[PDB]
């Protein structure tokens, strides 16, 4: 099953402040209006590829999705990144993990870190072995789709994992639904507003109007 | 597409006019930029300045080239506006025979005493590493005194203030001189004077509505502001390009590297930025000649078209020219060229000459025409028939001498 | 007679302000440089260094090293730098192969296993290790930029203490990540107190400069390191002492121009300091700049020497250079 | 002339240029100057040259007493233009100059593709076949820097040359405004 | 990927040659397009000779 990503998956590309300025950059982004794979978490769910990097989202009110797994072979021969939310903290580990028949949260190791009415968006990417997590939390009433409208993901972490990733999966509070999209290196135009918040963006390969907006560096074209 | 109704016997004469106030926008000056080329190429660095001195004259002649432009923006502005050696001003009472100039003369209700039309123009027209802007010599308040002098001469004294001492003349009589300049016999002015005032006033109404409603009315000026600002954006962006150095942040190269390494890296940022500065200054020199060719044209319309009444068809805007009024605009000038336009034809039968007492006769002013039943002499550019007499006409030859002559009586004022 | 643009003046930095983070940990370079066993280059080892202070003087003045070659920074200046991460890469090789380890070299090590990026920015440090790693020691073994891999592609050394470059050489590469982000590894340089509203030379987290530091009204997001202007240059910085947000302004500068009547008239002169307030510099303030040595006059004349923004100057009676608003005429 | 160089078409095609000169001319013949000043007023041509005679201070009866002679002289003078333009390729030497310069500037610009600039070859794809990037970037730095200078040269020539053609276009729009749409009092301006 | 290190030259050179190539139609318009109707002649050429 699928839906249209619309405007979703825009995130602050670097740890710099800018205001009132129409900056343009090339980085991994979710391409505008691309198809996102929509998964029902209940009635058991698949492992996914990871490609260049992953957009992930869930719509929530009781918080059933509470982590992720990332790696290559997921069999203790490869190192794997594990992420969990124990309700009190985010908890992050990378290990030579051996994995359950189907992993869940029951409500060597070489790194550690610690801290429907809601939409939660997370973006995961790997950069020469250095792994970045970005996110947003926002309220919704759209129970069956992604909001056609603008919001931006701020960073949470840089993880010096040094590890190749090609596969991933999400983790569930077994005693819901979630989306996946995949990033590509599309050039973007990014309106930093009067406060220094990234309010509007254009994908410079959507359509010829969008390639015009990136030629002129302007959100209006005469 | 129009098949003109030509034949050997047919002339069209306009029975009426419209006194269209047009608008011509000219750049006159541009932003007096002055670039501290050493602080641009080498900002705060002694280590970089000591390399720029290896490249010889360039930073001196780049200061010379830009000062050459920046000095002449005031030469352009003085040649366009200072065409008068006294500051004239109107009296308090505005007895201009029905014409309403209150919108183009100064409004005292302003801190800079521009006109109402200048206040539209000043609204519709819209970076600190070594780059600076010098002020214009004349403030845009002094430009508003000079346009009020050129205009208070033009409203009270005609061309004469540009041709010696200024001489007053009632404005309804200066327009009788302006009608003689286009070959319209001045009884046509007075016998229509309020219609001509109302068309000038209504056309002045259309100028405000145009400048209030349409941004592209300032397009030629705003394009000059955009070219200068876009050349500054492009010049400043190029501080940050690598040119093949390790980095473009110069104090971060100098903190990271000892001199034997650093003098190789910095030669790339100097030879990059200096090429990007010579690019900018050459763009400015050519763009200054495009603006100066517009300053010499705006000076020439101030001379021929405000201070005079140019005879040059379509030079002073579309039409037969009457007069012009200068309004200032940011980095430019706007001329409200008042043109007579003929507006309502009738088709008449015509003949090149008329034969009377065996001899041929020809008119002193204008042409012969007929409504079919009657023969008249009338002026070129406005239909007013006159029954033909020897005071209207002069003699040569005989009926056999001419092609297209017609047999009619030419009246005798002595009878 | 004229106005001549003889110089440009810059308000000087008063003093130097260094403002690094209040981090106190001394970095684990000693753990890398004194580890007992090293890795084989075919499967080369790696270690992060972060959130610590790095005195390179101890390493650079050590006689223990055959080489200390640095490829985007100078080893003398390292203590004056701060950066995001080091990454130390650790392995052993034959001495005759060490010369391959450079930012674009080719060879049986460099092209087939430990390739450096074409724009690598670090230091390569190596020494002979015969009196340590030789035995023979057949365990040391050899095989794209920073690539890793698992008649096979594997060839051993066999180092014996009788083996100069026939010996085992022990090699450490320090790979400095000079990204503009949160700096976590700094040289030993102590942070000063912080000065405000006054011109200073400065260095924040390794971001060097000169300017006036003012308390900003600018909104902030917790990941912001620094902020930029409408064109692509630093306008603001996060203070690493405690997280207030400061502007940077360029230290005040302008053109200096000498108004003079001609030397055949007089040797008296007046000076215009363009685009500055006189409090940054008998005296008059104009829209063109601060004007010094000219005399301000309420009368108005034709413009003899033009200055700017309606102001002109001339030489008049007991004589002096006057400056005045120009009359446009009678 | 096919390595990235292009020629855009003119907005006005030579058939629309020829319709406008035919409209300027059919106006000038059937209506004199009046079609510039406002709505085109028709006037017989034997009256229009009589206005041009009044415009030179020659009294209008000098046309009508000599109309066949003036027309036979005018038809002869136009007859000579065809002979001139058949024999005299140098008369067109002011258009042929501009067309020769803008061919010569592009010939010079394509000659500068073949120049070494201190690189090993001007054939960029053959350097890219010969060399790895740690070497090739030192050589392609020179080809880029030479070709970039050769465009900053050509485009400065074309800007300076465009200001010369634009002074000529405003001079031609002035000649068209005063001498076609009018009559000029300006001695030695229009012949 | 090397030419990009030199920045805004290639785009300003395109801008410059477009400033010429747009004004070639301004020149050609301001010279020829001075007449707002396409006038045409009659079938009979009675121009007085």
């Amino acid at each position: 099953a699928y839906t249209n990503s619309f405007t979703r998956g825009v995130y602050y590309p670097d740890k710099v402040f800018r205001s009132s300025v129409l900056h343009s950059t090339q980085d991994l982004f979710l391409p505008f209006f691309s198809n996102v794979t929509w998964f029902h978490a209940i009635h058991d769910n698949p492992v996914l590829p990871f490609n260049d990097g992953v957009y992930f989202a869930s719509t929530e009110k009781s918080n059933i999705i509470r982590g992720w797994i990332f790696g290559t072979t997921l069999d203790s021969k490869t190192q794997s990144l594990l992420i969990v939310n124990n309700a009190t903290n985010v908890v992050i580990k990378v290990c030579e993990f051996q994995f359950c028949n189907d992993p869940f949260l029951g409500v060597n190791c070489t790194f550690e870190y610690v801290s429907f009415k809601n939409l939660r968006e997370f973006v995961f990417k790997n950069i020469d072995g250095y792994f970045k997590i970005y996110s947003k939390h926002t309220p919704i009433n759209l129970v069956r789709d992604l909001p056609q409208g603008f919001s931006a993901l701020e960073p949470l972490v840089d993880l010096p994992i040094g590890i190749n990733i090609t596969r991933f999966q999400t983790l569930l509070a077994l005693h819901a639904a979630y989306y996946v999209g995949y990033l590509q290196p599309r050039t973007f135009l990014l309106k930093y507003n009067e406060n220094g918040t990234i309010t509007d963006a254009v994908d410079c390969a959507l359509d010829p109007l969008s390639e015009t907006k990136c030629t002129l560096k302007s959100f209006t074209v005469e | 597409e129009n098949s003109v109704a030509y034949s050997n016997n047919s002339i069209a004469i306009p029975t009426n006019f419209t006194i269209s106030v047009t608008t011509e926008i000219l750049p006159v000056s541009m932003t007096k930029t002055s670039v501290d080329c050493t602080m641009y190429i080498c900002g705060d660095s002694t280590e970089c300045s000591n390399l720029l001195l290896q490249y010889g004259s360039f930073c001196t002649q780049l200061n010379r080239a830009l000062t050459g432009i920046a000095v002449e923006q005031d030469k352009n502005t003085q040649e366009v506006f200072a065409q008068v050696k006294q500051i004239y001003k109107t009296p308090p009472i505005k007895d201009f025979g029905g014409f309403n100039f209150s919108q183009i003369l100064p409004d005292p209700s302003k801190p800079s005493k521009r006109s109402f039309i200048e206040d539209l123009l000043f609204n519709k027209v819209t970076k600190y590493i070594g780059l600076t802007v010098l002020p214009p010599l004349l403030t845009d308040e002094m430009i508003a005194q000079y346009t009020s002098a050129l205009l208070a001469g033009t409203i009270t004294s005609g061309w004469t203030f540009g041709a010696g001492a200024a001489l007053q003349i009632p404005f309804a009589m200066q327009m009788a001189y302006r009608f003689n300049g286009i070959g319209v016999t001045q009884n046509v002015l007075y016998e229509n004077q309020k219609l001509i005032a109302n068309q000038f006033n209504s056309a002045i109404g259309k100028i405000q509505d145009s400048l209030s409603s349409t941004a592209s009315a300032l397009g030629k000026l705003q394009d000059v502001v955009n070219q200068n600002a876009q050349a500054l954006n492009t010049l400043v962006k190029q501080l940050s390009s690598n040119f093949g150095a390790i980095s473009s942040v110069l104090n971060d190269i100098l903190s990271r590297l000892d001199p034997p390494e650093a003098e190789v890296q910095i030669d790339r940022l100097i030879t990059g930025r200096l090429q990007s500065l010579q690019t900018y200054v050459t763009q400015q020199l050519i763009r200054a000649a495009e603006i100066r060719a517009s300053a010499n044209l705006a000076a020439t319309k101030m001379s021929e078209c405000v201070l005079g009444q140019s005879k040059r068809v379509d030079f002073c805007g579309k039409g037969y020219h009457l007069m012009s009024f200068p309004q200032s605009a940011p980095h430019g000038v706007v001329f409200l060229h008042v043109t007579y336009v003929p507006a309502q034809e009738k088709n008449f039968t015509t003949a090149p000459a008329i034969c009377h007492d065996g001899k041929a006769h020809f008119p002193r002013e204008g042409v012969f025409v007929s409504n079919g039943t009657h023969w008249f002499v009338t002026q070129r550019n406005f239909y007013e028939p006159q029954i033909i007499t020897t005071d209207n006409t002069f003699v040569s030859g005989n009926c056999d001498v001419v092609i297209g002559i017609v047999n009619n009586t030419v009246y005798d004022p002595l009878q | 007679k004229g106005i001549y643009q003889t110089s440009n003046f810059r308000v000087q930095p008063t003093e130097s302000i260094v403002r690094f983070p209040n981090i106190t940990n001394l970095c684990p370079f000693g753990e890398v440089f004194n580890a007992t066993r090293f890795a084989s280059v075919y499967a080369w080892n790696r270690k992060r260094i972060s959130n610590c202070v790095a005195d390179y003087s101890v390493l650079y003045n050590s006689a223990s090293f055959s080489t200390f070659k640095c490829y985007g920074v100078s080893p003398t200046k390292l203590n004056d730098l701060c950066f995001t991460n080091v990454y130390a890469d650790s392995f052993v090789i034959r001495g005759d192969e060490v010369r391959q380890i450079a930012p674009g070299q080719t060879g049986k090590i460099a092209d087939y296993n430990y390739k450096l990026p074409d724009d690598f920015t670090g230091c390569v440090i190596a020494w002979n290790s015969n009196n340590l790693d030789s035995k023979g020691n057949y365990n040391y073994l050899y095989r794209k930029p920073f690539e890793r891999d698992i008649y096979f592609p594997l060839q051993s050394y066999g180092f014996q203490p009788t083996n100069v470059g026939y010996q085992p050489y022990r090699v450490v590469v320090l790979s400095f990540e000079l990204l503009h982000a949160p700096a976590t590894v700094c040289g030993p340089k102590k942070s000063t107190n912080l000065v405000k509203n006054k011109c200073v030379n400065f260095n924040f987290n390794g971001l060097t400069g000169t300017g006036v530091l003012t308390e900003s009204n600018k909104k902030f997001l917790p990941f912001q390191q620094f902020g930029r202007d409408i064109l692509d240059i630093t306008d603001a910085v996060r203070d690493p002492q405690t997280l207030e947000i400061l502007d940077i302004t360029p230290c005040s500068f302008g053109g200096v121009s000498v108004i003079t009547p001609g030397t055949n008239t007089s040797n008296q002169v007046a000076v215009l300091y363009q685009d500055v307030n006189c409090t940054e510099v008998n005296v008059f303030q104009t829209r063109a700049g601060c004007l010094i040595g000219a005399e301000h006059v309420n009368n108005s004349y034709e413009c003899d020497i033009p200055i700017g923004a309606g102001i002109c100057a001339s030489y008049q009676t007991s004589q002096s250079i006057i400056a005045y608003t120009m009359s446009l005429g009678a």
